[PDB]
């Protein structure tokens, strides 16, 4: 298994559905591997693995919510009319 | 009046009857008011029929003007008789009542039934048409006139404090007319030295300068709805 | 070479020299009522009336401190 | 997230109970101004301007009861949050202005384009109006802000007094066995002196602050009426 | 004698009241856990397997 | 510093509200 | 920062927690409970009262295409900029 | 005679007060007690321990997480959740089994 | 401050005699007047209805200062990013061999 | 039939689940909108042409009357024209509750009705959609309960890069 | 190549510069009462209600002050 | 990269910077007992109502120094 | 990273700020003996209280004075 790289600086440059979707393969992992330890010790998987199934609905909750955009024609005009050539060189130049 | 069990029984055995003795007023007093509106539409004056608007010359919010839209109709009593105008006035104020019910009524749907029970517990709001005896009618008459009388000292208050606090009168004679109006009622106010408050009060506040709160008392005192 | 650089508390000077704005405001106000006191010594009958243009001076003054505190919440909190 | 807490005036709603069973005239107000709005005789107003006097009277008694005795060391002021004081003056600003709109007298207005004719109507005037009409809302914000300000500053500077006349008083009393005593001596007499002008001041400064915070209100009220005159 | 009753009564539920807040009643979330409640859930969902 | 904070901010603001409605009536009568 | 400290209420008794999702669904099972009896015609005012904003209000996020990206309400942490998530 | 203040109890004249006499005022309450109960009635959990603590956040004990630990432990015993289903781990039963004979 | 009363019928100057932007917008231009503003201006000025400046300008504020506001900080949209995450139309649909319940009947 | 007790669960499970949101139920949803703002606009005119009606004769005269504004010529030919419609034949003119009434009721009624009956045709639409959205719906009407959870139960489709989950 | 600083003492010098506002409010302050003083030599019979107007103006113009503390204590406090 | 830093002697430029707000603070005072001298000069009866104006006026402009002062001292000691 | 630095020429800047302060005063000065020159001739009988006045106006001047001195000299020889 590996987990996902969710830190600040790999998730600067990441779209919002893959961020949260590694969120929630991260955290179903963590749950898998908490369960698996849970078995392999014989005790009850409820009372060692409620925090980690808290965490993938949680991650669940947040990756439901969010639907990507329609590209549609008002949808490229304002994406247009804000992004435009000087704005893309500025941008560009801008070292931040 | 508060609310009382018998008058509960009393309302609820005579609400059918009540009901159609107030359909058949109402046909009655449609009537009525038909022949009085093409009465008032035909020979009234021009600024009466169309409705002329009078403001305040302070915000400019239109009210009813005494003068111009308030006529008396002088030869009314060709197509309508004293008694029918008497029966038009008590089938306004039932009509009113309820009017205001049955606007609850629509509005809450079938919630409106415990305030009905409240509603029948008391004569305070039901109509004259509920009586059917002339003992009720008295118990009637009495919750009518303790409202009247929980009411009207708020009105005479509001209008005589705040007349006195913000003016006074020009002269003698319209001294004692604006200190006697306002005597108590066991004693006798003449009527000759009480008129020059009129014209006093025009000059502060005429009917179409009537302010809400005191128009709520007002209406209070007449048994009319406010709310 | 190209070095980029991000001083992560300078928004501290600058609000406080938007911050330092207000003592010209401050200082408007008291001309006024200084000039309002000295006013109604000379015409006691118009006071009432020197004192709405006296207000009316504050709330035009007053409101060129907002600006200037504005733009100091606006960095104070970023 | 739900907070349980409570108001730190439990203490004196207790003495209000037991000193206010039976009647008692009233004779000092705080804000008198808001009974005597009307000063020339024969003017009269058909708004309702006598209905702020009810709120200003419980504003004053609960904003004295809270900042007059918060003078007293470790007395909680429970409503000290910027967005509180903001909720409270939206709520009573709003209320009366929109008490102004709801009677849908437009002429109301007119004064709001300042100036005369003679002025340029585009580029002078209209640039008055919007200036005024975004002065209103920044009068109520000012309103709050100064009530914020005046209590934390006030406050934040008795607490750096006292913590630095307890340390002095404590860590260097032994002076006065000392050879240095007249140092120490001078330094206490000048610490009293402090602590007697801030506690004044502090005294003057909250009762003076409720004053504006009223007048502000009333201000408001009274830039909208008209009064009319009798004959 | 309606006031001066309604009052008293006051009075004393007061004063228990200032008595328990002032000398009873532990501040929440305290820092060791020897006092006072750190806070919990509440209206959580009961007998709905579909929910999840 | 609270004085600046929101994260309990209406419940705090329920104490000046609870004042307005319910304990002024009482102050007023 | 410790005279900072001292500007909070001092009477602090309980907290309690709820999820939005919960308290909600709990009030619309009452709301439906209270508007579902016959008597109470869907023309009434107070019917129309209570569903007709919340559902214009519904129906205004559901139609809403937004561009940039509106991080979760009740996420486990909201006080880092550079973390939306 | 009659008053409302002295003859009224008092849920009466309250109602009186905040309809007839303040009602502009209590609508504008009500209005900002729903703004405030909409948009400022949450708390995140790093903000609690920022802030939400008197001392600070005693993360020597955590009560964070034991919170949590109970309202989850509430929630799956009361409402009959399998978390070993695939969605929550993400994988089937036999290979959650074979990766627990694993580790 | 003082009262207000409405100016007779009249007391109120010609339309004509009103002036714009530029100049007056007489015959031959009067159908210019509706697009002109600081002709409408003046001449609500003329006509003393200037509360037609002040009452939109007003309410403005307001409905900024109390709901539009919040709704913006709130619920408004922000610039949008550089990298665009653009959908790609392809969540939603049912699974291939899915039986889906019958419709009410 | 009361179907906004029934749609508010349904709305309130779309949007915590949002994702899945197919463009045929955003088309429903801005055909939605549409018509509120529709109806919205023939009740105005509705609510308009009633107070108009009800106006009284001499206020009639005071506003379609002069001066006039603009004096393009125009204006006043419109306003002399509905000034002498509306003067001609007789006008029932009340004042107080009675034209509040006249006004509201039937402009209220409308709204209402129409609101009530595109309610129900957005239902009808969800009913017919081949979406998961579609099949929650019949669901919901079926047992009369909100299934959460239900994408991810019958494996709503995914894009391409989010399928390792359902890969059990 | 990018580089993140965070200086901590700089919210010391934000704090001192939102203190120079006090200078003007000060100043406007003591312009306030040299006018009440100029005034009450010239109206004495107003001398109370001068008195009045002043402490006012004072208010006002301290409020703008406080204003300026505030900020100050919220950098020297974080 | 994420570097913190922490500059000590920032203090001292803060502190001096509070100091200069007692500028207007004493050029206030000074201002008042100015015009106090022109009052009594034309107005020499009322030499002590005149005098504890100014006295009152001197209290209230020493608060506001005394407020940029504690700060000049915090921040000295911070 | 943690990074702590201590510059030891930032003790003279913040002396130089609290000496500007002084100007304040003795600008505060020449106000108070601008305006009793012209006392004096207005009303030369009272030569003698308006210099005390003075004096006094003087000495609480130079007390701001002092108290910023104060800081100038221990942030110079610390
Ligand atoms: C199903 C849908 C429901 C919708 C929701 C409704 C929600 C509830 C709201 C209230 C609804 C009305 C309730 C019934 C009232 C009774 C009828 C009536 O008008 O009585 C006359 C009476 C008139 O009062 P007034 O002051 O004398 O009138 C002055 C005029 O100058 C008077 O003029 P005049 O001086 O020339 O004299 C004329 C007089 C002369 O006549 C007479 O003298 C004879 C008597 C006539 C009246 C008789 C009334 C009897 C009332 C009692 C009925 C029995 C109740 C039984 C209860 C128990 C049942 C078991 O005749 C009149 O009274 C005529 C008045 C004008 C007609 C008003 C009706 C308009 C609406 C109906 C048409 C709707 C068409 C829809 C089309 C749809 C298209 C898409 O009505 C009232 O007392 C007023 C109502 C009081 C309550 C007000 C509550 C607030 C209302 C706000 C409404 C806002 C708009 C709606 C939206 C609300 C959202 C919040
Ligand atoms: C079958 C029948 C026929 C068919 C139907 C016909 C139609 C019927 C309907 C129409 C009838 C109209 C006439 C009605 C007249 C009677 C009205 C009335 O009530 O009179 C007072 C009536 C007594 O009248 P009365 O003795 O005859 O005296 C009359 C006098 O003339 C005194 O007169 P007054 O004028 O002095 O009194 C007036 C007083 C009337 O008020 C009262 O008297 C108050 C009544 C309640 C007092 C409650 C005190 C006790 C509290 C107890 C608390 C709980 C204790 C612990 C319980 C533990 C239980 C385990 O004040 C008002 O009028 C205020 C009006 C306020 C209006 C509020 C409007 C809000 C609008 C919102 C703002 C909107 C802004 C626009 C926003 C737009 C946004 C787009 O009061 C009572 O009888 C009290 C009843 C108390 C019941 C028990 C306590 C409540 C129980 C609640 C149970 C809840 C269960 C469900 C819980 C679920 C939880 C999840
Ligand atoms: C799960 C754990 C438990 C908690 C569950 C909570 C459930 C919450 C549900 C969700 C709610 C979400 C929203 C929450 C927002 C909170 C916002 C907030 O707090 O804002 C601050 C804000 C602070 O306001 P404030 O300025 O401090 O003034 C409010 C004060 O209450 C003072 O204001 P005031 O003085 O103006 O108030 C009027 C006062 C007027 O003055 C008085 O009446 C004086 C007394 C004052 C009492 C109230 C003060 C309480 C002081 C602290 C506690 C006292 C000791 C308790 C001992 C407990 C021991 C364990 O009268 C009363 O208080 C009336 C009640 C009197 C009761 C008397 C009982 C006598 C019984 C005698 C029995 C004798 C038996 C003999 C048998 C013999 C057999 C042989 O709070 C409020 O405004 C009220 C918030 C309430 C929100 C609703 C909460 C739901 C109801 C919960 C009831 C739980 C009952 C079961 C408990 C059982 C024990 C564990
Ligand atoms: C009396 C009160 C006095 C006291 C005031 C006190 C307060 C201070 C005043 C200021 C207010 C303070 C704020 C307090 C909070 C109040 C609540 C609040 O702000 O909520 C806003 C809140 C904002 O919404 P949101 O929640 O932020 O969501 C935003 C979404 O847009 C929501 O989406 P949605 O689905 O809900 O739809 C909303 C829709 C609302 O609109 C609609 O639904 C459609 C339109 C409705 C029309 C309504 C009837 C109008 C009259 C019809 C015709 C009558 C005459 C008939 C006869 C004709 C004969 C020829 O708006 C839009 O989305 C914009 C669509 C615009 C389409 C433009 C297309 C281009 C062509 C048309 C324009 C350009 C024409 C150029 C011509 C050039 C010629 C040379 O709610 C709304 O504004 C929408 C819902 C309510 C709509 C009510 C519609 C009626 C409004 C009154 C009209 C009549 C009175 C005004 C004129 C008076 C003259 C004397
Ligand atoms: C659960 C239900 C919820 C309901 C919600 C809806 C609201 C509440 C409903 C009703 C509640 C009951 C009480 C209402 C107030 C009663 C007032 C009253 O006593 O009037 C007496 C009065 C009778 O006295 P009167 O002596 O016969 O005549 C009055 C005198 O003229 C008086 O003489 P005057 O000297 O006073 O003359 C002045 C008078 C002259 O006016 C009148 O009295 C004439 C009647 C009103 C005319 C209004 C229309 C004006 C022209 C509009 C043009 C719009 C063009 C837009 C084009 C857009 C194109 C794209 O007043 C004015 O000048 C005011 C003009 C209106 C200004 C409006 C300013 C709004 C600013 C908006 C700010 C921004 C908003 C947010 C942003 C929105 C956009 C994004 O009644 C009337 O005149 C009409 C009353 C109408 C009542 C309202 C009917 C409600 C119908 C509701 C239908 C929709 C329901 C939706 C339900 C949704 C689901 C739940
Ligand atoms: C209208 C104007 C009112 C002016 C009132 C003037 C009051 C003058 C008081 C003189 C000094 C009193 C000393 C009390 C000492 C008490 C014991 C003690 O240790 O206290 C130390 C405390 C604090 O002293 P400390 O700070 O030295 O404490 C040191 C303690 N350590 C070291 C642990 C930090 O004294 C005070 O705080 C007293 C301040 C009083 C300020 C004036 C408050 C006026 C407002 C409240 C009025 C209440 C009236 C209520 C009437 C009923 C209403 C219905
Ligand atoms: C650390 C960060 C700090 C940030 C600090 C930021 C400042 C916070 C300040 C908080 C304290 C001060 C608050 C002052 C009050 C602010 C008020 C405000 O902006 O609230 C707006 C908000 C706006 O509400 P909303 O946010 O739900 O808006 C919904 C809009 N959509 C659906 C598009 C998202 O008002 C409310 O929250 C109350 C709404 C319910 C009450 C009103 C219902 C009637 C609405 C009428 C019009 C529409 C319906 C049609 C007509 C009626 C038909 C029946």
């Amino acid at each position: 298994f590996h987990f996902h790289d969710v830190s600040n600086d790999a998730i600067k440059g990441m779209p919002p559905s893959e961020a949260l979707h590694k969120h929630l393969e991260n955290a179903q992992l963590a749950h898998r591997i908490c369960l698996a330890k849970a078995l392999k010790a014989g005790e009850p998987p409820v009372e060692k693995c409620a925090l980690t199934w808290g965490e993938v609905l949680i991650r669940y909750q947040a990756w439901s919510e969010y639907r990507p955009p329609f590209q549609d024609s008002v949808a490229q005009a304002k994406y247009k009319k804000y992004w435009s050539k000087k704005r893309q060189e500025e941008d560009d130049k801008n070292p931040f | 009046m508060q609310g009382s069990w018998s008058v509960l029984k009393k309302n609820c055995s005579n609400f059918f009857p009540g009901l159609l003795a107030f359909a058949q007023q109402t046909q009655e007093a449609y009537g009525i008011w038909l022949r009085i509106y093409n009465r008032q539409q035909k020979y009234g004056p021009t600024d009466f029929v169309e409705q002329s608007e009078t403001f305040s010359p302070d915000y400019h919010k239109r009210f009813h003007s005494q003068d111009k839209n308030m006529w008396v109709d002088k030869e009314l009593c060709t197509e309508v008789s004293q008694k029918e105008v008497a029966r038009l006035m008590t089938y306004k104020l039932d009509m009113w009542r309820m009017a205001h019910c049955a606007g609850a009524l629509l509005a809450t749907g079938g919630y409106a039934i415990p305030f009905g029970l409240f509603w029948l517990a008391n004569d305070t709001w039901v109509p004259s048409s509920f009586n059917l005896t002339g003992e009720e009618l008295r118990a009637w008459r009495e919750a009518q006139d303790l409202y009247r009388y929980r009411s009207a000292p708020s009105y005479l208050t509001d209008t005589k404090w705040h007349f006195d606090f913000h003016a006074y009168p020009w002269n003698e004679t319209q001294e004692r007319a604006w200190d006697d109006l306002f005597e108590k009622n066991d004693v006798r106010r003449d009527p000759k030295v009480v008129r020059p408050a009129a014209e006093m009060y025009d000059g502060f506040i005429k009917f179409e300068l009537i302010r809400r709160k005191s128009l709520r008392h007002l209406c209070r005192s007449m048994n009319i709805p406010t709310f | 070479s190209t070095v980029a650089i991000s001083v992560q508390g300078l928004h501290y000077v600058g609000t406080g020299l938007a911050a330092i704005a207000l003592a010209g405001v401050g200082l408007g106000i008291g001309t006024i009522f200084g000039n309002l006191l000295v006013a109604c010594a000379r015409q006691p009958n118009l006071t009432k009336m020197l004192f709405n243009y006296a207000i009316l001076g504050f709330a035009l003054t007053e409101a060129i401190g907002l600006f200037a505190l504005m733009l100091a919440f606006l960095m104070l909190f970023s | 997230m739900f907070l349980f807490f409570f108001c730190d005036l439990f203490w004196l709603r207790l003495l209000l109970c037991m000193y206010y069973c039976v009647w008692s005239r009233l004779c000092f107000i705080v804000y008198f101004n808001c009974l005597m709005l009307i000063f020339d005789f024969l003017l009269f107003c058909l708004f309702d301007l006598y209905l702020f006097v009810g709120l200003c009277l419980f504003l004053l008694l609960w904003f004295m009861l809270f900042n007059l005795y918060s003078l007293i060391l470790y007395y909680c002021i429970t409503y000290l949050n910027l967005y509180l004081l903001f909720c409270i003056v939206f709520l009573l600003y709003i209320a009366f202005l929109f008490l102004f709109c709801f009677l849908c007298d437009f002429f109301l207005f007119n004064n709001l384009l300042v100036g005369d004719s003679f002025m340029d109507v585009f580029f002078i005037r209209f640039l008055l109006c919007f200036l005024e009409c975004f002065s209103l809302l920044c009068r109520c914000l000012s309103t709050f802000l100064r009530l914020f300000c005046n209590l934390l500053s006030s406050h934040f500077l008795l607490l750096m007094f006292f913590d630095f006349f307890y340390f002095i008083f404590v860590f260097f009393f032994y002076g006065v066995f000392c050879y240095w005593f007249i140092l120490f001596i001078f330094v206490f007499c000048f610490c009293l002196l402090f602590y007697v002008f801030l506690y004044l001041l502090d005294l003057f400064a909250a009762i003076l602050q409720l004053f504006i915070f009223c007048n502000m209100i009333l201000q408001l009220i009274m830039d909208f009426l008209l009064f009319l005159l009798f004959v | 004698e309606i006031q001066s009753r309604k009052k008293y009564f006051q009075t004393l539920g007061y004063l228990v009241a200032f008595i328990y807040l002032y000398f009873l009643m532990p501040k929440e979330k305290s820092f060791s856990g020897l006092s006072g409640p750190d806070g919990h859930w509440i209206m959580l969902p009961k007998g709905r397997p579909e929910l999840f | 510093l609270e004085p600046m904070s929101t994260w309990y901010l209406a419940s705090w603001a329920m104490v000046w509200y609870y004042a307005f409605f319910f304990w002024m009536p009482m102050v007023w009568t | 920062s410790n005279p900072a400290d001292h500007f909070r209420p001092n009477l602090k008794a309980l907290t309690l927690y709820a999820e939005r999702q919960h308290y909600v669904d709990r009030w619309l099972h009452v709301k439906e409970r209270w508007l579902a009896p016959w008597y109470l015609p869907w023309w009434s005012p107070l019917f129309q009262l209570g569903t007709w904003y919340s559902q214009r209000s519904r129906n205004l996020f559901l139609v809403e295409n937004h561009l940039s990206y509106r991080p979760y309400k009740f996420r486990r942490n909201d006080e880092d900029r550079n973390n939306p998530y | 005679v009659y008053t409302r203040w002295k003859c009224d109890r008092l849920p009466v004249f309250q109602l009186k007060l905040f309809t007839q006499e303040y009602p502009m005022h209590a609508a504008v309450g009500i209005f900002t007690i729903i703004f405030l109960w909409k948009h400022m009635s949450h708390c995140s959990e790093e903000t609690e321990r920022k802030y939400g603590w008197w001392a600070g956040y005693p993360y020597w004990r955590d009560p964070i997480a034991r919170r949590n630990e109970t309202k989850y432990k509430q929630m799956i015993i009361n409402n009959d959740v399998d978390i070993t289903h695939p969605k929550w781990t993400g994988c089937s039963v036999e290979q959650l089994e074979e990766l627990s004979r694993v580790v | 401050g003082e009262l207000f009363v409405r100016p007779k019928l009249e007391e109120i100057p010609p339309a004509d005699q009103c002036r714009g932007f530029f100049g007056p917008l007489n015959d031959s231009l009067k159908f210019l007047r509706l697009l002109d503003i600081k002709w409408m201006m003046n001449r609500a000025v003329a006509m003393r209805r200037e509360y037609l400046i002040a009452t939109p300008t007003l309410f403005t504020f307001i409905w900024m200062f109390t709901w539009k506001g919040a709704v913006i900080y709130f619920w408004g949209d922000r610039a949008p990013p550089r990298r665009m995450d653009w959908n790609t139309e392809e969540t939603g649909r049912l699974p291939l061999g899915f039986k889906p319940t019958p419709a009410p009947l | 039939t009361k179907y906004e007790l029934k749609m508010q669960y349904f709305d309130e499970w779309m949007i915590r689940w949002r994702k899945f949101q197919t463009e045929s139920d955003w088309e429903i949803e801005k055909g939605r909108q549409w018509w509120r703002r529709f109806n919205m606009a023939v009740s105005g005119a509705l609510f308009c042409g009633l107070v108009l009606y009800t106006s009284g004769t001499a206020t009639l005269k005071r506003q379609y009357g002069l001066p006039h504004f603009f004096d393009i010529g125009v204006d006043g030919q419109a306003k002399e024209t509905m000034l002498k419609t509306l003067t001609s034949r007789w006008r029932y003119t009340p004042q107080g509750y009675g034209r509040v009434l006249i006004t509201g009721v039937p402009t209220y009624i409308l709204f209402v009705t129409l609101e009530h009956y595109r309610e129900r045709r957005r239902m009808q639409q969800y009913l017919q959609q081949n979406t998961v959205f579609g099949e929650q719906m019949r669901r919901l009407l079926s047992t009369g309960k909100i299934e959460e959870y239900l994408p991810v139960n019958i494996k709503a489709t995914l894009p391409a890069s989010q399928q390792a989950i359902y890969n059990y």
